[PDB]
RNA sequence: CACGGGUGACGGGGAAUCAGGGUUCGAUUCCGGAGAGGGAGCCUGAGAAACGGCUACCACAUCCAAGGAAGGCAGCAGGCGCGCAAAUUACCCACUCCCGACCCGGGGAGGUAGUGACGAAAAAUAACAAUACAGGACUCUUUCGAGGCCCUGUAAUUGGAAUGAGUCCACUUUAAAUCCUUUAACGAGGAUCCAUUGGAGGGCAAGUCUGGUGCCAGCAGCCGCGAUAAUUCCAGCUCCAA
């Protein structure tokens, strides 16, 4: 603290209050700006409409061809560019299909190679991604 | 080889009936039935076993002790007075009824529907 | 609103690092000692030997001749005593401090039956109790986290329907009896 | 490009999988992972390797 | 810090994390407040601005013979939509209580069944013996080798002994059932009656094993791996965590 007086209470608790909005975390998880902004609304998961799929270049030193999908919400019609994670999971998803869309874990933020993609694509029309990676279910024709 | 101890005895003389609770040892076989438990009983309090009736068998585990409850009356008349009729009917005296309860509410409100004395031809 | 309880605690907690070496060997020493299921086996045992050691703790931070601290104590002292783990000389709540995680894994019923010698291993005493047949005080123990007291330790036999004691055979011994008397005639 | 998806996948030798004799569980895996950590080796002087340390 | 505005604010007893301090949630079985799509008004009645009460407007909506009549599931189940997201159009007043003219009748309050890996507790998927072997506390021998008074483990090598998942007389449970326990007769040697979920550079435990790919595909929460010798990809084996 910086003042210590006997009835700086008010003092004490106004200053704090004030100084708390400095803070990333607390202005995040107490204005409606970022809640709103959020395309899964504070959710987990979402489910969306696939319009299009696009391959995104890597970043800096490790560079790919990354395969994204433009997935189209339900609740709000947002754009999410979402990451299709194991290798040639991308034929199991074609276009105009509903898939399910989670974060990633570093709470909105692209992470690693795969530059300004936040989401990624756990399942595709009922059926998941790891499950069509595994062989264990069919895709519905 | 069927021993049968009565704890906590009690004399209701406003139930005009006594009580207590039965534990059943059987070293090594079944459960014992409630007809062998009354049989056992009369021959036990001397008493004839159409006012005894014993309910709510417990078996522990390991099969050598259940726990049940039973009361002695002193009469039928007293036992039709204060006994409930599911158990009177899990011996056999007495029949209740064979109208199902949604089918009961059914008419109910067939009759709460029509007004007047053919209530009785709404129902059935 | 519906008439039960909502009452329930986990008996067990997990460690604040997961992958230590020395937790790790001190655990897996535990369990190729002692002959246990799983690794909740020794967390659960661990956290009542926490709750123990802390309301231990707790009764030493009281003043002497408190009210409250010698009724805790006593009481603790007693349910040590009545478990077995803490010899009857030693009923002072200050050697509460000094047990020790194998001195609590020594009163199981699975060790007790192994240190008693009517199994011949460890598991294999673990195999008598699913198998069920032994009784403690005539009654059939098919669960080895019972906790044997001391006036009850005296008490662990072989239970009266059991192959193994005054029984009828088992599975295989009836079996090997019918294809005798088959081949026979 | 887009056209080289499950390339590896596509391009690699699927190899079966060998026959096993299925592994005891729970206790007894407990048990017999014991046995094999403690109660056979004996301390030596160096450096101990791991379990599946192989040259 | 009035007034004004916002709240993904009903308030509290409480729940989680916790050294001490605090931080977050609380709609939720206990109490108090508000209401039956939105307001407003009233009879009855001790108690209502009541909605399984009416009376007018707004929105929704049913049958009609076209004149009319009639409704309020944020109750119990159930249906559509909205969704990441949540169960039967079952049985009963027997357990707890309530109402009435009341010992008797009724109660989708309540209780019991069906779905149910939110979650909490207990806990199957084996053990023993014999042979080949690899070794530890002793005697002898400089080692090599021998003995077992005491041992520990491995091996589709072999052997019985025991039990449960399930099927199933019967008893018990219960308003009638269902579940638990007991009990006949069945039911295990690849005891096929087969346990998976993630990882194996560091954090953080675990192959510089084998084949292919060659900054492609892909791995990785962070640093970082991958340009023809990948301990980090894809597969086989092994190991590690639960």
């Amino acid at each position: 603290g910086k003042c210590r007086g006997l009835r700086t209470a008010r003092k004490l608790r106004s200053h704090r209050r004030d100084q708390k909005w400095h803070d990333k975390q607390y202005k995040k998880a107490h204005l409606g700006t970022a809640l709103k902004a959020n395309p899964f609304g504070g959710a987990s998961h979402a489910k969306g409409i696939v319009l299009e799929k696009v391959g995104v270049e890597a970043k800096q030193p490790n560079s790919a061809i990354r395969k994204c999908v433009r997935v189209q919400l339900i609740k709000n019609g947002k754009k999410i560019t979402a990451f299709v994670p194991n290798d040639g999971c991308l034929n199991f998803i074609e276009e105009n299909d509903e898939v399910l869309v989670a974060g990633f874990g570093r709470k909105g933020h692209a992470v690693g190679d795969i530059p300004g993609v936040r989401f990624k694509v756990v399942k595709v029309a009922n059926v998941s991604l790891l499950a069509l990676y595994k062989g264990k279910k069919e895709r519905p024709r | 080889t069927v021993t049968i101890r009565t704890r906590k005895f009690m004399t209701n003389r406003l139930l005009q009936r006594k009580q207590m609770v039965i534990d059943v040892l059987h070293p090594g076989k079944a459960t014992v039935p409630k007809t062998e438990i009354r049989e056992k009983l009369a021959k036990m309090y001397k008493t004839t076993p159409d006012v005894i009736f014993v309910f709510g068998f417990r078996t522990h585990f390991g099969g050598g002790k259940t726990t049940g409850f039973g009361m002695i009356y002193d009469s039928l008349d007293y036992a039709k007075k204060n006994e409930p009729k599911h158990r009177l009917a899990r011996h056999g005296l007495y029949e209740k009824k064979k109208t199902s309860r949604k089918q009961r509410k059914e008419r109910k409100n067939r009759m709460k529907k029509v007004r007047g004395t053919a209530k009785a031809n709404v129902g059935a | 609103p519906v008439a039960r309880s909502w009452v329930c605690r986990k008996t067990y907690v997990t460690p604040r690092r997961p992958f230590e070496k020395s937790r790790l060997d001190q655990e897996l020493k535990l369990i190729g000692e002692y002959g246990l299921r799983n690794k909740r086996e020794v967390w659960r045992v661990k956290f009542t030997l926490a709750k123990i050691r802390k309301a231990a703790r707790e009764l030493l931070t009281l003043d002497e001749k408190d009210p409250r601290r010698l009724f805790e104590g006593n009481a603790l002292l007693r349910r040590l005593v009545r478990i077995g783990v803490l010899d009857e000389g030693k009923m002072k709540l200050d050697y509460i401090l000094g047990l020790k995680i194998e001195d609590f894994l020594e009163r199981r019923l699975q060790t007790q039956v192994f240190k008693l010698g009517l199994a011949k291993s460890i598991h294999h005493a673990r195999v008598l109790i699913r198998q069920r047949h032994i009784r403690v005080r005539k009654q059939v123990v098919n669960i080895p986290s019972f906790i044997v007291r001391l006036d009850s330790q005296k008490h662990i036999d072989f239970s009266l329907r059991s192959p193994y004691g005054g029984g009828r055979p088992g599975r295989v011994k009836r079996k090997n009896a019918k294809k005798g008397q088959g081949g026979a005639g | 490009s887009l056209a080289r998806v499950g390339k590896v996948r596509g391009q690699t030798l699927k190899v079966a999988k060998q026959e096993k004799k299925k592994k005891r569980t729970g206790r007894a895996k407990r048990r017999m992972q014991y046995n094999r950590r403690f109660v056979n080796v004996v301390p030596t002087f160096g450096k101990k390797k791991g379990p599946n340390a192989n040259s």
